[PDB]
DNA sequence: TCATGACCAGAGAGAAGG
DNA sequence: CCTTCTCTCTGGTCATGAGCCTCTCGAT
RNA sequence: AUCGAGAGG
């Protein structure tokens, strides 16, 4: 289509970095017993931890995105009903603007 | 006649019924299928007149 | 489609095109008339090459 | 400054699209017969607005005329004769 | 990044539908016999069985699934230690352990890494695997689509590109270190092979190198329509 | 002509008030699950002959 | 009056200025240029590095990539710089050259000549990106 | 249906009678742990499941646009801010009622008519 | 139909039942395994009134199976000819009772009997028999019906 | 690429023995 | 009971195919 | 000639 563009590809090891800072727990000290419900994360289809509130986290993803700090081509879902937070900055996928 | 060893004959064997095998018929089971220079497979005489193209 | 809310079996919502033509169709109907048709189309190309076989 | 933003295919499974800005107009009979029958919106979650419903279109599908008045197999087979219509192709 | 090679790990419930034993075993790349999960968990150091279940099943009060999971259990009992697990493998003594801590950190998950000293991770992206095979077997989750455009990917010219240029410059390498070799006791860079290569992919549209069945891809480069405009 | 219109479009706007009333019906499991089908078949069916029925 | 709601005629504006900046072709130009600058160096130093072990260690190794403008070598001739329609007339290839920086490294060397790389027309490396339609007509090529 | 695991070696237990006495027991095949059995239930096999029609059910659920809401008020306090979905359940022979969460009070209530539980 | 036996769908309906397929798994709600030693008296305050009814004239592994309402009378099925099936399935390898249709619940309680030791004593098969029993009793169970008439309906 | 007869050794029912 | 044979359906890999005709160009 | 791509009814 016209405005159908297509991913290029971007590093996500700073898209990790500012993970771990942002209180997305590490894998290895995931308690699934002790964190019932915690959110899951995973970049480029790689699960990296988890997350608590991950509102406040999806809000200041979309702010940094929509003014430049991450790459605007990057995809960042959140599925509620399924507790999963997926990020994307694979090449190849195909992207329209809205 | 040069007396050569008892499994350089085994070769010898392995050569040449694989190539009158796949000048009767090149697309088989086995793997080798005996491309000729540019990495073409040999046209056989099976292929030759087998299918639409073919010669029936 | 993204623009319709989840669980909605409405009429319009999976494909019901109350416009004509000469009316003119919205682009939800427009998308949904084409994914009919796209199937239209690739019956007429598969049911060619099963009945050239089965006449031959 | 955060006013359009690029979708890909799995982020839109989790937003709700507007299709016209009107449908963000308030709602609160006297149509034209004449033109085509727009249901209600009848969703408010919005979080995105198509820039046109027009760029669903391809660059072939673009060229016809009132498009949304055909048999779709026939703006197939237009957007496939239109590559083999005689015209100037480049200036040089 | 590297070398793209695919490794397809394919975890079956080999249970039938209305049949017992719903037992649950998992494809390893270099092995040849399927291999129950909880061997492969108890390789990767979780021995515990409330520890497996627990990287499977995220809720406890969630009985359907963990009763489906008793066959793997009362499947895997009869190993209770890593280095059992890691005995358990497919070659023609101390070394099939070996065989088997590199397998679960080279061809295992390669995508998660294949840096040793990660199985917590791995053992963690199995379970999941696994919840979602059995929230699909439980009818709670709906089958995959297949035909959903997020889930394809187009390779555009860059990448394209790229897999015939690491091809192209892994020959001219081979080729140097040839030469180097040839040159013990005495600058030899063909360039024509890249430039060959890349014209001739570019040219015939086979992406390949001088190939027919392995660059299987044919058409990928194609002569420019300049009919009309449009086209 | 215009009553001619407004004839087609009544008999649509009836046809979508029919297709609700029964999609409310089966929200409320008030269906007869007739013999040799599921609930939700049923109901396809029903809207689907409803819409056929009105645009013909 | 600044803040009030578009409306959908003023969309058209916001599509024009997609294309004022991206064109038709945005795809292709961004793949090859993101090959250009970046995947092109990660290619070369993967696992380039190569070892010969005698009694002493020879290691040669790459470093950085250099991607010149597209130019031609003739035949009793010379380089020069080469242009699109020049390479349609004369059933050329308009492809700029590869040079590596090349150092051999010994136990306990300028730039090299690896190939030919085609260049996508109106890429970074393309004489056209940075052209003038008045350019253009004088390149002879269609704005 | 509930399970329980040795407390040294978390491992499953398995259910052993005590014929003497008719007793139920869970021991352990790791260790030698035996507990006293708290339910007779020792397996259970739906094949009609109401469980997972009302799955995915957080607080944050009223942030997901893409889901519709309704007009109706919640029989608890009774705020017509509310939303709905179908059952969650993907099987074939599944009910068309519709669940609804409030997002006053978090209450899930349902269309359904011919029965009411839970 | 039987020639001048059309034109009745009393008739019909009761062919259709005859012909059309019907397994146990299809009426099946939920099948459970209880222990439940004392065989006059059960820890399941539901199943007392079907103890209290049973007067007249083993292991302690109990099977309790539930059924669907709906799936008995969108046929015509009674709990005496399931019960009877199952009966007729084992030959007297297993002890079988079940409720009435007037209860609020339909009910099948089933108990094993090995012949050698369970007349005299109180011993328990293993159960991973009465697993392998329960999975004969839901997947090889005829009730009535044919063998692959999976579906029957009556048109005009 | 991929469904589907057409095949074709191996486990496998009976009868006969032991 | 238990082998032991003698033919037995039962389970699986394998070969085989895929609409006519027509036009143009391009690379070896 | 082969191989391949595109197109017509
Ligand atoms: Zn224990
Ligand atoms: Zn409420």
């Amino acid at each position: 289509s016209l405005m159908s563009c297509i991913s290029v590809g971007t590093d996500p090891m700073p898209i990790i970095t500012f993970l771990s800072e942002w209180g997305m727990e590490p894998l290895e000290d995931y308690v699934p017993h002790q964190s019932p419900d915690a959110t899951r994360v995973f970049v480029n289809g790689v699960w990296h931890g988890v997350h608590r509130n991950p509102a406040r986290l999806m809000e200041t993803l979309r702010t940094l995105r929509r003014k430049g700090d991450i790459n605007p081509e990057v995809s960042m879902i959140r599925d509620i009903r399924e507790k999963e937070l997926k990020i994307f900055t694979d090449a190849g996928r195909v992207y329209r603007p809205l | 006649h040069n007396g050569a060893p008892h499994h350089a004959i085994e070769e010898a064997e392995s050569l040449l019924q694989f190539h009158v095998a796949t000048y009767m018929d090149n697309d088989i089971a086995g793997q080798p299928q005996a491309l000729q220079k540019s990495g073409r497979p040999v046209k056989s005489i099976r292929a030759r007149l087998k299918g639409k193209e073919g010669r029936i | 489609l993204p623009h319709f809310s989840k669980d909605d079996y409405s009429p319009e919502s999976k494909g019901f095109v109350e416009n004509s033509y000469l009316r003119g169709l919205t682009p939800q109907e427009f998308f949904f008339h084409a994914m009919g048709g796209r199937e239209g189309l690739i019956d007429t190309a598969v049911k060619t090459a099963e009945t050239g076989y089965i006449q031959r | 400054e955060g006013l359009v933003e690029y979708i890909d295919a799995e982020e839109e499974e989790s937003i709700l699209i507007a299709m016209q800005p009107e449908d963000l107009e308030p709602a609160e009979l006297d149509v034209d017969p004449a033109k085509r029958i727009r249901v209600s919106h009848h969703a408010t979650t919005f979080t995105h607005c198509e820039i046109h419903p027009s760029m669903i279109l391809g660059v072939a599908a673009s060229i016809i005329p009132f498009p949304d008045h055909n048999q779709s197999p026939r703006n197939t087979y237009q957007s496939a004769m239109g590559k083999q219509a005689m015209g100037v192709f480049l200036t040089n | 990044k590297g070398s793209r090679f695919i490794s397809t790990l394919q975890v079956k419930l080999y249970g039938r539908e209305g049949s017992s034993a719903r037992t649950i075993k998992a494809t390893l790349p270099y092995i040849k016999q399927d291999i129950p999960i909880v061997i492969i968990f108890r390789a990767l150091g979780i021995i515990p069985d409330g520890e497996i279940l627990e990287h499977i099943c995220y809720d406890v009060n969630d009985w359907q699934m963990l009763e489906m999971l008793k066959p793997c259990v009362e499947d895997g009992f009869v190993i209770q230690d890593r280095e059992t697990a890691l005995d358990f493998i497919g070659r023609r003594k101390e070394k099939r352990i070996q065989y088997a801590k590199d397998i679960l950190q080279k061809e295992f998950l390669p995508h998660i890494t294949q840096l040793e000293g990660f199985e917590s991770r791995k053992a963690f992206f199995l379970g999941y695997m696994i919840n979602r095979l059995l929230l699909c077997a439980l009818d709670r989750k709906d089958q995959d689509d297949r035909d959903h455009f997020g889930k394809k990917r187009l390779d555009l010219a860059g990448p394209l590109l790229a897999q015939l240029f690491k091809t192209l410059f892994k020959k001219l390498t081979k080729d140097i270190f040839r030469y180097m070799q040839r040159t013990v006791e005495e600058l030899a860079i063909n360039a024509k092979t890249i430039t060959s290569g890349l014209k001739y992919a570019l040219a015939t549209g086979n992406w390949g190198e001088q190939k027919k069945a392995m660059s299987s891809r044919a058409g990928v480069s194609q002569v420019l329509n300049r009919y009309t405009y449009s086209s | 002509d215009g009553p001619t219109m407004r004839e087609i479009t009544e008999t649509i706007a009836e046809a979508k008030k029919k297709v609700l009333d029964v999609t409310k019906e089966a929200q409320a499991n008030l269906l007869t699950a007739k013999h040799g089908m599921t609930l939700r078949e049923s109901f396809e069916d029903n809207v689907v002959r409803f819409l056929n029925e009105a645009r013909d | 009056d600044e803040s009030a709601p578009i409306t959908a005629e003023d969309s058209w504006a916001v599509i024009s200025a997609f294309f004022r900046e991206k064109g038709l072709v945005s795809q292709q130009l961004d793949s090859f240029n993101q090959f250009v600058d970046y995947t092109l160096q990660d290619i070369i130093c993967e696992d380039s590095t190569l070892i010969l072990e005698q009694l002493r260690k020879y290691e040669i190794s790459f470093g950085k990539i250099y991607v010149t403008k597209p130019m031609v070598n003739e035949s009793d001739g010379v380089t020069h710089a080469l242009y699109p329609q020049e390479a349609r007339l004369r059933n050329l290839t308009y492809s700029s050259g590869l040079f590596v920086d090349v150092k051999k490294r010994t136990y306990e060397s300028g730039k090299v000549f690896i190939g030919r790389l085609p260049i996508m027309l109106r890429s970074k490396n393309c004489y056209l990106s940075e052209a003038t339609e008045s350019d253009l007509y004088k390149l002879k090529e269609c704005p | 249906t509930t399970f329980r695991f040795c407390r040294d070696c978390n491992n499953m237990l398995y259910p052993r009678e005590d014929k003497e006495n008719n007793r139920l027991l869970f021991e352990c095949r790791t260790c030698s742990y035996v507990e006293e059995a708290g339910s007779p239930l020792v397996y259970r096999h739906e094949l009609i499941t109401n469980i997972g029609e009302t799955a995915g059910v957080v607080q944050d659920i009223g942030s997901d646009p893409t889901l519709p809401r309704s007009d109706r008020e919640c029989p608890k306090c009774h705020s017509r801010e509310n939303v709905f979905f179908q059952s969650q359940q993907r099987r074939k022979d599944t009910s068309m009622v519709l669940f609804f969460v409030c997002l006053s009070c978090s209450h899930i209530f349902t269309s359904d008519q011919k029965n009411k539980r839970t | 139909l039987e020639p001048g036996h059309a034109a009745d769908q009393e008739q019909a309906k009761l062919i259709r039942s005859a012909i059309e397929h019907t397994t146990l798994k299809s009426v099946t709600i939920a099948s459970e395994i209880y222990y439940d030693p004392d065989p006059r008296s059960t820890v399941i305050p539901e199943d007392e009134e079907i103890i209290q009814l049973h007067f007249s004239l083993q292991s302690p592994w109990l099977l309790r199976l539930e059924l669907d309402r709906a799936a008995m009378n969108d046929k015509d099925l009674t709990m005496g000819q399931v019960g009877e099936r199952i009966k007729q399935t084992f030959k007297n390898d297993l002890f079988v009772i079940w409720s009435e249709d007037n209860d609020e619940k339909l009910i099948i309680r089933c108990r094993v009997v090995r012949p050698k030791s369970l007349d005299a004593e109180t011993e328990a098969e293993e159960d991973h028999m009465l697993k392998k029993i329960e999975n004969t009793m839901l997947e090889n169970i005829t009730l009535r019906g044919v063998e692959n008439i999976e579906r029957v309906v009556m048109m005009k």
